[PDB]
């Protein structure tokens, strides 16, 4: 849901005149507040993989086999690295 | 020329624009059942619009991935050590500044002037209720500064070697010496004048920020991409007051005064008139995306060649002779800081093509022949540093009759005294 | 899409042109025919505009491919990352349907080593700078190498050139320079 809180979804979509099947995608236990709306139905992991399905604002999603479920995560820019610098040292 | 100058210049380039989406039924009919049932015997002029708009939207992320994700090893800014006398403080990120962006980027983000559904319940809510939505970009403003701080921290540590393989460290002075040697001048010119060049660079960096602090029309290209994408969406909503030959422009004053057979003649005029506005909007967006794409490709080439290397192409990376560049991120764009070497106060001299010693013609290996009135020296062409004509500054070819302006002088054998 | 767009009645009574001409007389039919005509011209115009817009991208890709053929295949480019990743050696073209495929050959440096470096050498009152490579040390001796491949040599007067004295260069070290013709 694009620009709503995760506690105003029931009132913004009128989640009382909808079918009971549509009313499972407006409740808790899986709500996740991204910066691009509210995401419902995806399990939030704390790792960082490559982007599979771009959601937005730095959040991607994929279909993993933890049995199977949709997980949302924060994309990683790359592999961290550092270079040893000094004023009398080269590498050839 | 006898002296030089270090000059830092600025270039600004758009990379991307806003991503939008349009709901056909909500814009045309607007939660009406008499309409949107008449807008079903019309054709497929609503899937073909959202194909084009999605093709536009998903390309603005490739635009950014091309420019900024050049290298995917996030090098870390080393604790600022001595760089020979150079002070990269205003461009390297500060720990305390918001979103770990540098001083110059903080200056740049303020100049360019870019709502929860709980607040709409102005002109943004008027276009949100009519189906027009603005999507968010994939790569946030904190993920671009981290790419830029790695592009800018690999190049002041390793040099040109991290855009061609593994990063190999090298002292900064011994990197600027090779960069000098790549434009014609020699190493001793830098190694003997290091403090002056460091001071010139540090005093040239401290003028860009002063320019950016008292000039409103600095980022003029990056504001005209955010003005037009708002003007279009504001015109698309003002276009809902037009009755394209119908009795009224309001759809609830036609359905409350006429019965279906007499109303379908006005509804079918409003539908036809409101599809044309959407088609015009889509065509203009398709036309502007093709310019933003070209600017993104130019910025990607400029990032690859001016920042990750050193270009010989004239006026491609500034004015003068190119030494290095540093990137900074601006909203919906990129800013390059080019460093160039400009020759300075020069002098007149008398020149010759060759030297006729005793029946031979000596030509210079690298420089030119000059005279201070009564003596002849050999210099390098981009900096006055005279020497003595010997057999290891020149080479012999032919005799003294084919060369037109050949003069007579002496060439000193280096090993003859011994 | 241009053919599926023929099932639309743009406000007319029907989308089939033979069910309007078989049920209405000309004065009553020209009002529906003139709606179908107007609606079927718009689809052609949209198609033409979109084709004109896509041709302008295909043209840009063709120009890029022509420049890349001229510079990567018929020569050797110094432009970075224009003809691959690394340092460019050569390229070979292959033809693909509606396109082109370039095979770029590049030289990538490999397993590297650490060394201690200096800007200049102070022999006896002079400062020697290297002609091509860099000065390195294996801990106790000083050599001159080329910067893109470790191949050490001996510091002589035909690897270096003299300029100035040993006070302006910041990190100058002291060593010896071997005269090549002094033994003779
Ligand atoms: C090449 O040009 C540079 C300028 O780009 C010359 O450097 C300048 O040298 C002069 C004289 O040494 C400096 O003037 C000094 O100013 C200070 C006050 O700032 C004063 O206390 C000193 O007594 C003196 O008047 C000038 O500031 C300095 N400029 C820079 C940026 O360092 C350089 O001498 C020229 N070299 C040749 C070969 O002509
Ligand atoms: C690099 O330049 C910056 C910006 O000028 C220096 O930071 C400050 O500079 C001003 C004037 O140069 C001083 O008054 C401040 O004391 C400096 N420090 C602070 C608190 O920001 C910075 O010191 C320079 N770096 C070096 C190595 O001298
Ligand atoms: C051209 O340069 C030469 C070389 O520097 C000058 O020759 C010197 O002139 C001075 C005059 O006081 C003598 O003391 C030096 O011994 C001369 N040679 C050396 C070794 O520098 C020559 O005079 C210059 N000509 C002009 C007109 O400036
Ligand atoms: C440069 O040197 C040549 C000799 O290599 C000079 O040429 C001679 O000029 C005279 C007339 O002045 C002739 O009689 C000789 O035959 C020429 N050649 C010989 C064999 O010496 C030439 O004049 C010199 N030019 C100058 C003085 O700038
Ligand atoms: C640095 O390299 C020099 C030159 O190769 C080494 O000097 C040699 O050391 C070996 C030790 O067994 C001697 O047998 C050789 O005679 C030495 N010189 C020659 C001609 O190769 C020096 O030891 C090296 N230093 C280190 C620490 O590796
Ligand atoms: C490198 O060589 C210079 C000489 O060219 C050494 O400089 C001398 O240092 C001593 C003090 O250690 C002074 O008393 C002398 O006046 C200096 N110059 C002379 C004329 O010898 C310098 O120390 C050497 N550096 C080293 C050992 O790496
Ligand atoms: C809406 O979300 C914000 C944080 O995004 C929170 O501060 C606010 O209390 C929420 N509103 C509610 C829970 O009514
Ligand atoms: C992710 O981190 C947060 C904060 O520590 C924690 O509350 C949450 O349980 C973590 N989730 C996972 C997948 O471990
Ligand atoms: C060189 O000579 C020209 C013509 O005699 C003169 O105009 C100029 O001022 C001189 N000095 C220069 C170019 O530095
Ligand atoms: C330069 O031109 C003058 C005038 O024609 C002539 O006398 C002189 O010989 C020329 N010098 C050269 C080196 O061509
Ligand atoms: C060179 O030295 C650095 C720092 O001491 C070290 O991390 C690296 O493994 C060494 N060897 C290389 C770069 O081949
Ligand atoms: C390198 O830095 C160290 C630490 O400041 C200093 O002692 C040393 O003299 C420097 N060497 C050169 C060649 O600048």
């Amino acid at each position: 849901y694009q620009d709503v809180n995760c506690t105003e979804v029931p009132v913004a979509i009128h989640a009382d005149q909808l079918t009971p099947t549509w009313r499972v995608y407006s409740t808790g236990s899986n709500v996740f507040q991204t910066r691009a709306g509210c995401l419902i139905g995806a399990e939030h992991v704390n790792n960082s993989y490559e982007c599979d399905i771009p959601i937005g604002a730095g959040i991607c999603a994929s279909y993993q086999t933890q049995s199977q479920s949709i997980i949302a995560y924060t994309m990683s820019l790359g592999a961290e690295n550092s270079v040893a610098y000094s004023n009398n040292s080269i590498a050839i | 020329p006898t002296n030089f100058t270090i000059s830092v210049t600025t270039e600004i380039l758009p990379v991307s624009m806003t991503k939008t989406s349009v709901d056909c039924t909500m814009y045309i009919c607007g939660d009406s059942t008499e309409c949107s049932n008449l807008l079903l015997q019309y054709g497929s002029f609503c899937t073909q619009l959202n194909r084009a708009l999605t093709g536009i939207a998903v390309e603005q992320d490739k635009n950014t991935q091309e420019v900024f994700a050049q290298v995917k090893q996030i090098y870390k800014t080393p604790p600022i050590k001595d760089f020979g006398g150079f002070n990269f403080s205003q461009i390297l990120p500060d720990p305390s500044k918001p979103s770990k962006r540098s001083f110059i980027e903080d200056l740049l983000f303020n100049k360019v002037t870019l709502k929860q559904y709980g607040d709409c319940l102005d002109l943004i809510c008027a276009q949100k209720f009519n189906g027009l939505t603005v999507l968010p970009p994939l790569l946030t403003d904190e993920m671009i500064a981290q790419y830029t701080s790695a592009l800018l921290a690999g190049t002041i540590t390793s040099g040109w070697t991290f855009g061609a393989g593994a990063a190999l460290q090298i002292p900064f002075a011994m990197q600027m010496a090779y960069r000098f040697n790549g434009i014609g001048v020699t190493q001793n010119v830098l190694y003997e004048n290091q403090k002056l060049i460091a001071n010139q660079f540090n005093s040239a960096i401290g003028k860009i920020q002063d320019s950016l602090s008292s000039t409103a029309s600095a980022l003029g290209k990056l504001q005209d991409v955010v003005n037009q994408n708002a003007q279009a969406l504001n015109t698309l909503v003002k276009q809902l007051s037009s009755n394209f030959g119908a009795i009224s422009s309001v759809l609830n004053d036609i359905l409350s005064r006429l019965d279906p057979p007499e109303a379908e003649v006005q509804i079918d005029r409003l539908i036809t008139g409101r599809l044309q506005s959407l088609q015009t909007y889509v065509t203009q967006q398709l036309i502007r995306a093709a310019e933003i794409r070209a600017s993104a490709n130019l910025a990607a080439t400029k990032m690859s060649e001016c920042v990750l290397g050193q270009s010989k192409r004239v006026d491609f990376c500034g004015k003068g002779y190119h030494l290095m560049s540093f990137p900074q991120s601006a909203p919906h764009g990129v800013v390059f800081l080019h460093v160039t070497y400009v020759p300075a106060q020069e002098k007149n001299f008398t020149t010759a093509p060759a030297i006729c010693h005793d029946g031979k013609a000596h030509f210079p290996r690298e420089g030119v022949f000059v005279s201070n009135g009564t003596h002849w020296f050999v210099t390098q062409r981009n900096f006055y540093e005279p020497q003595i004509i010997t057999t290891d500054n020149t080479f012999v070819s032919g005799s003294c009759d084919v060369v037109i302006g050949i003069v007579n002088n002496t060439v000193y054998d280096p090993l003859q005294p011994e």
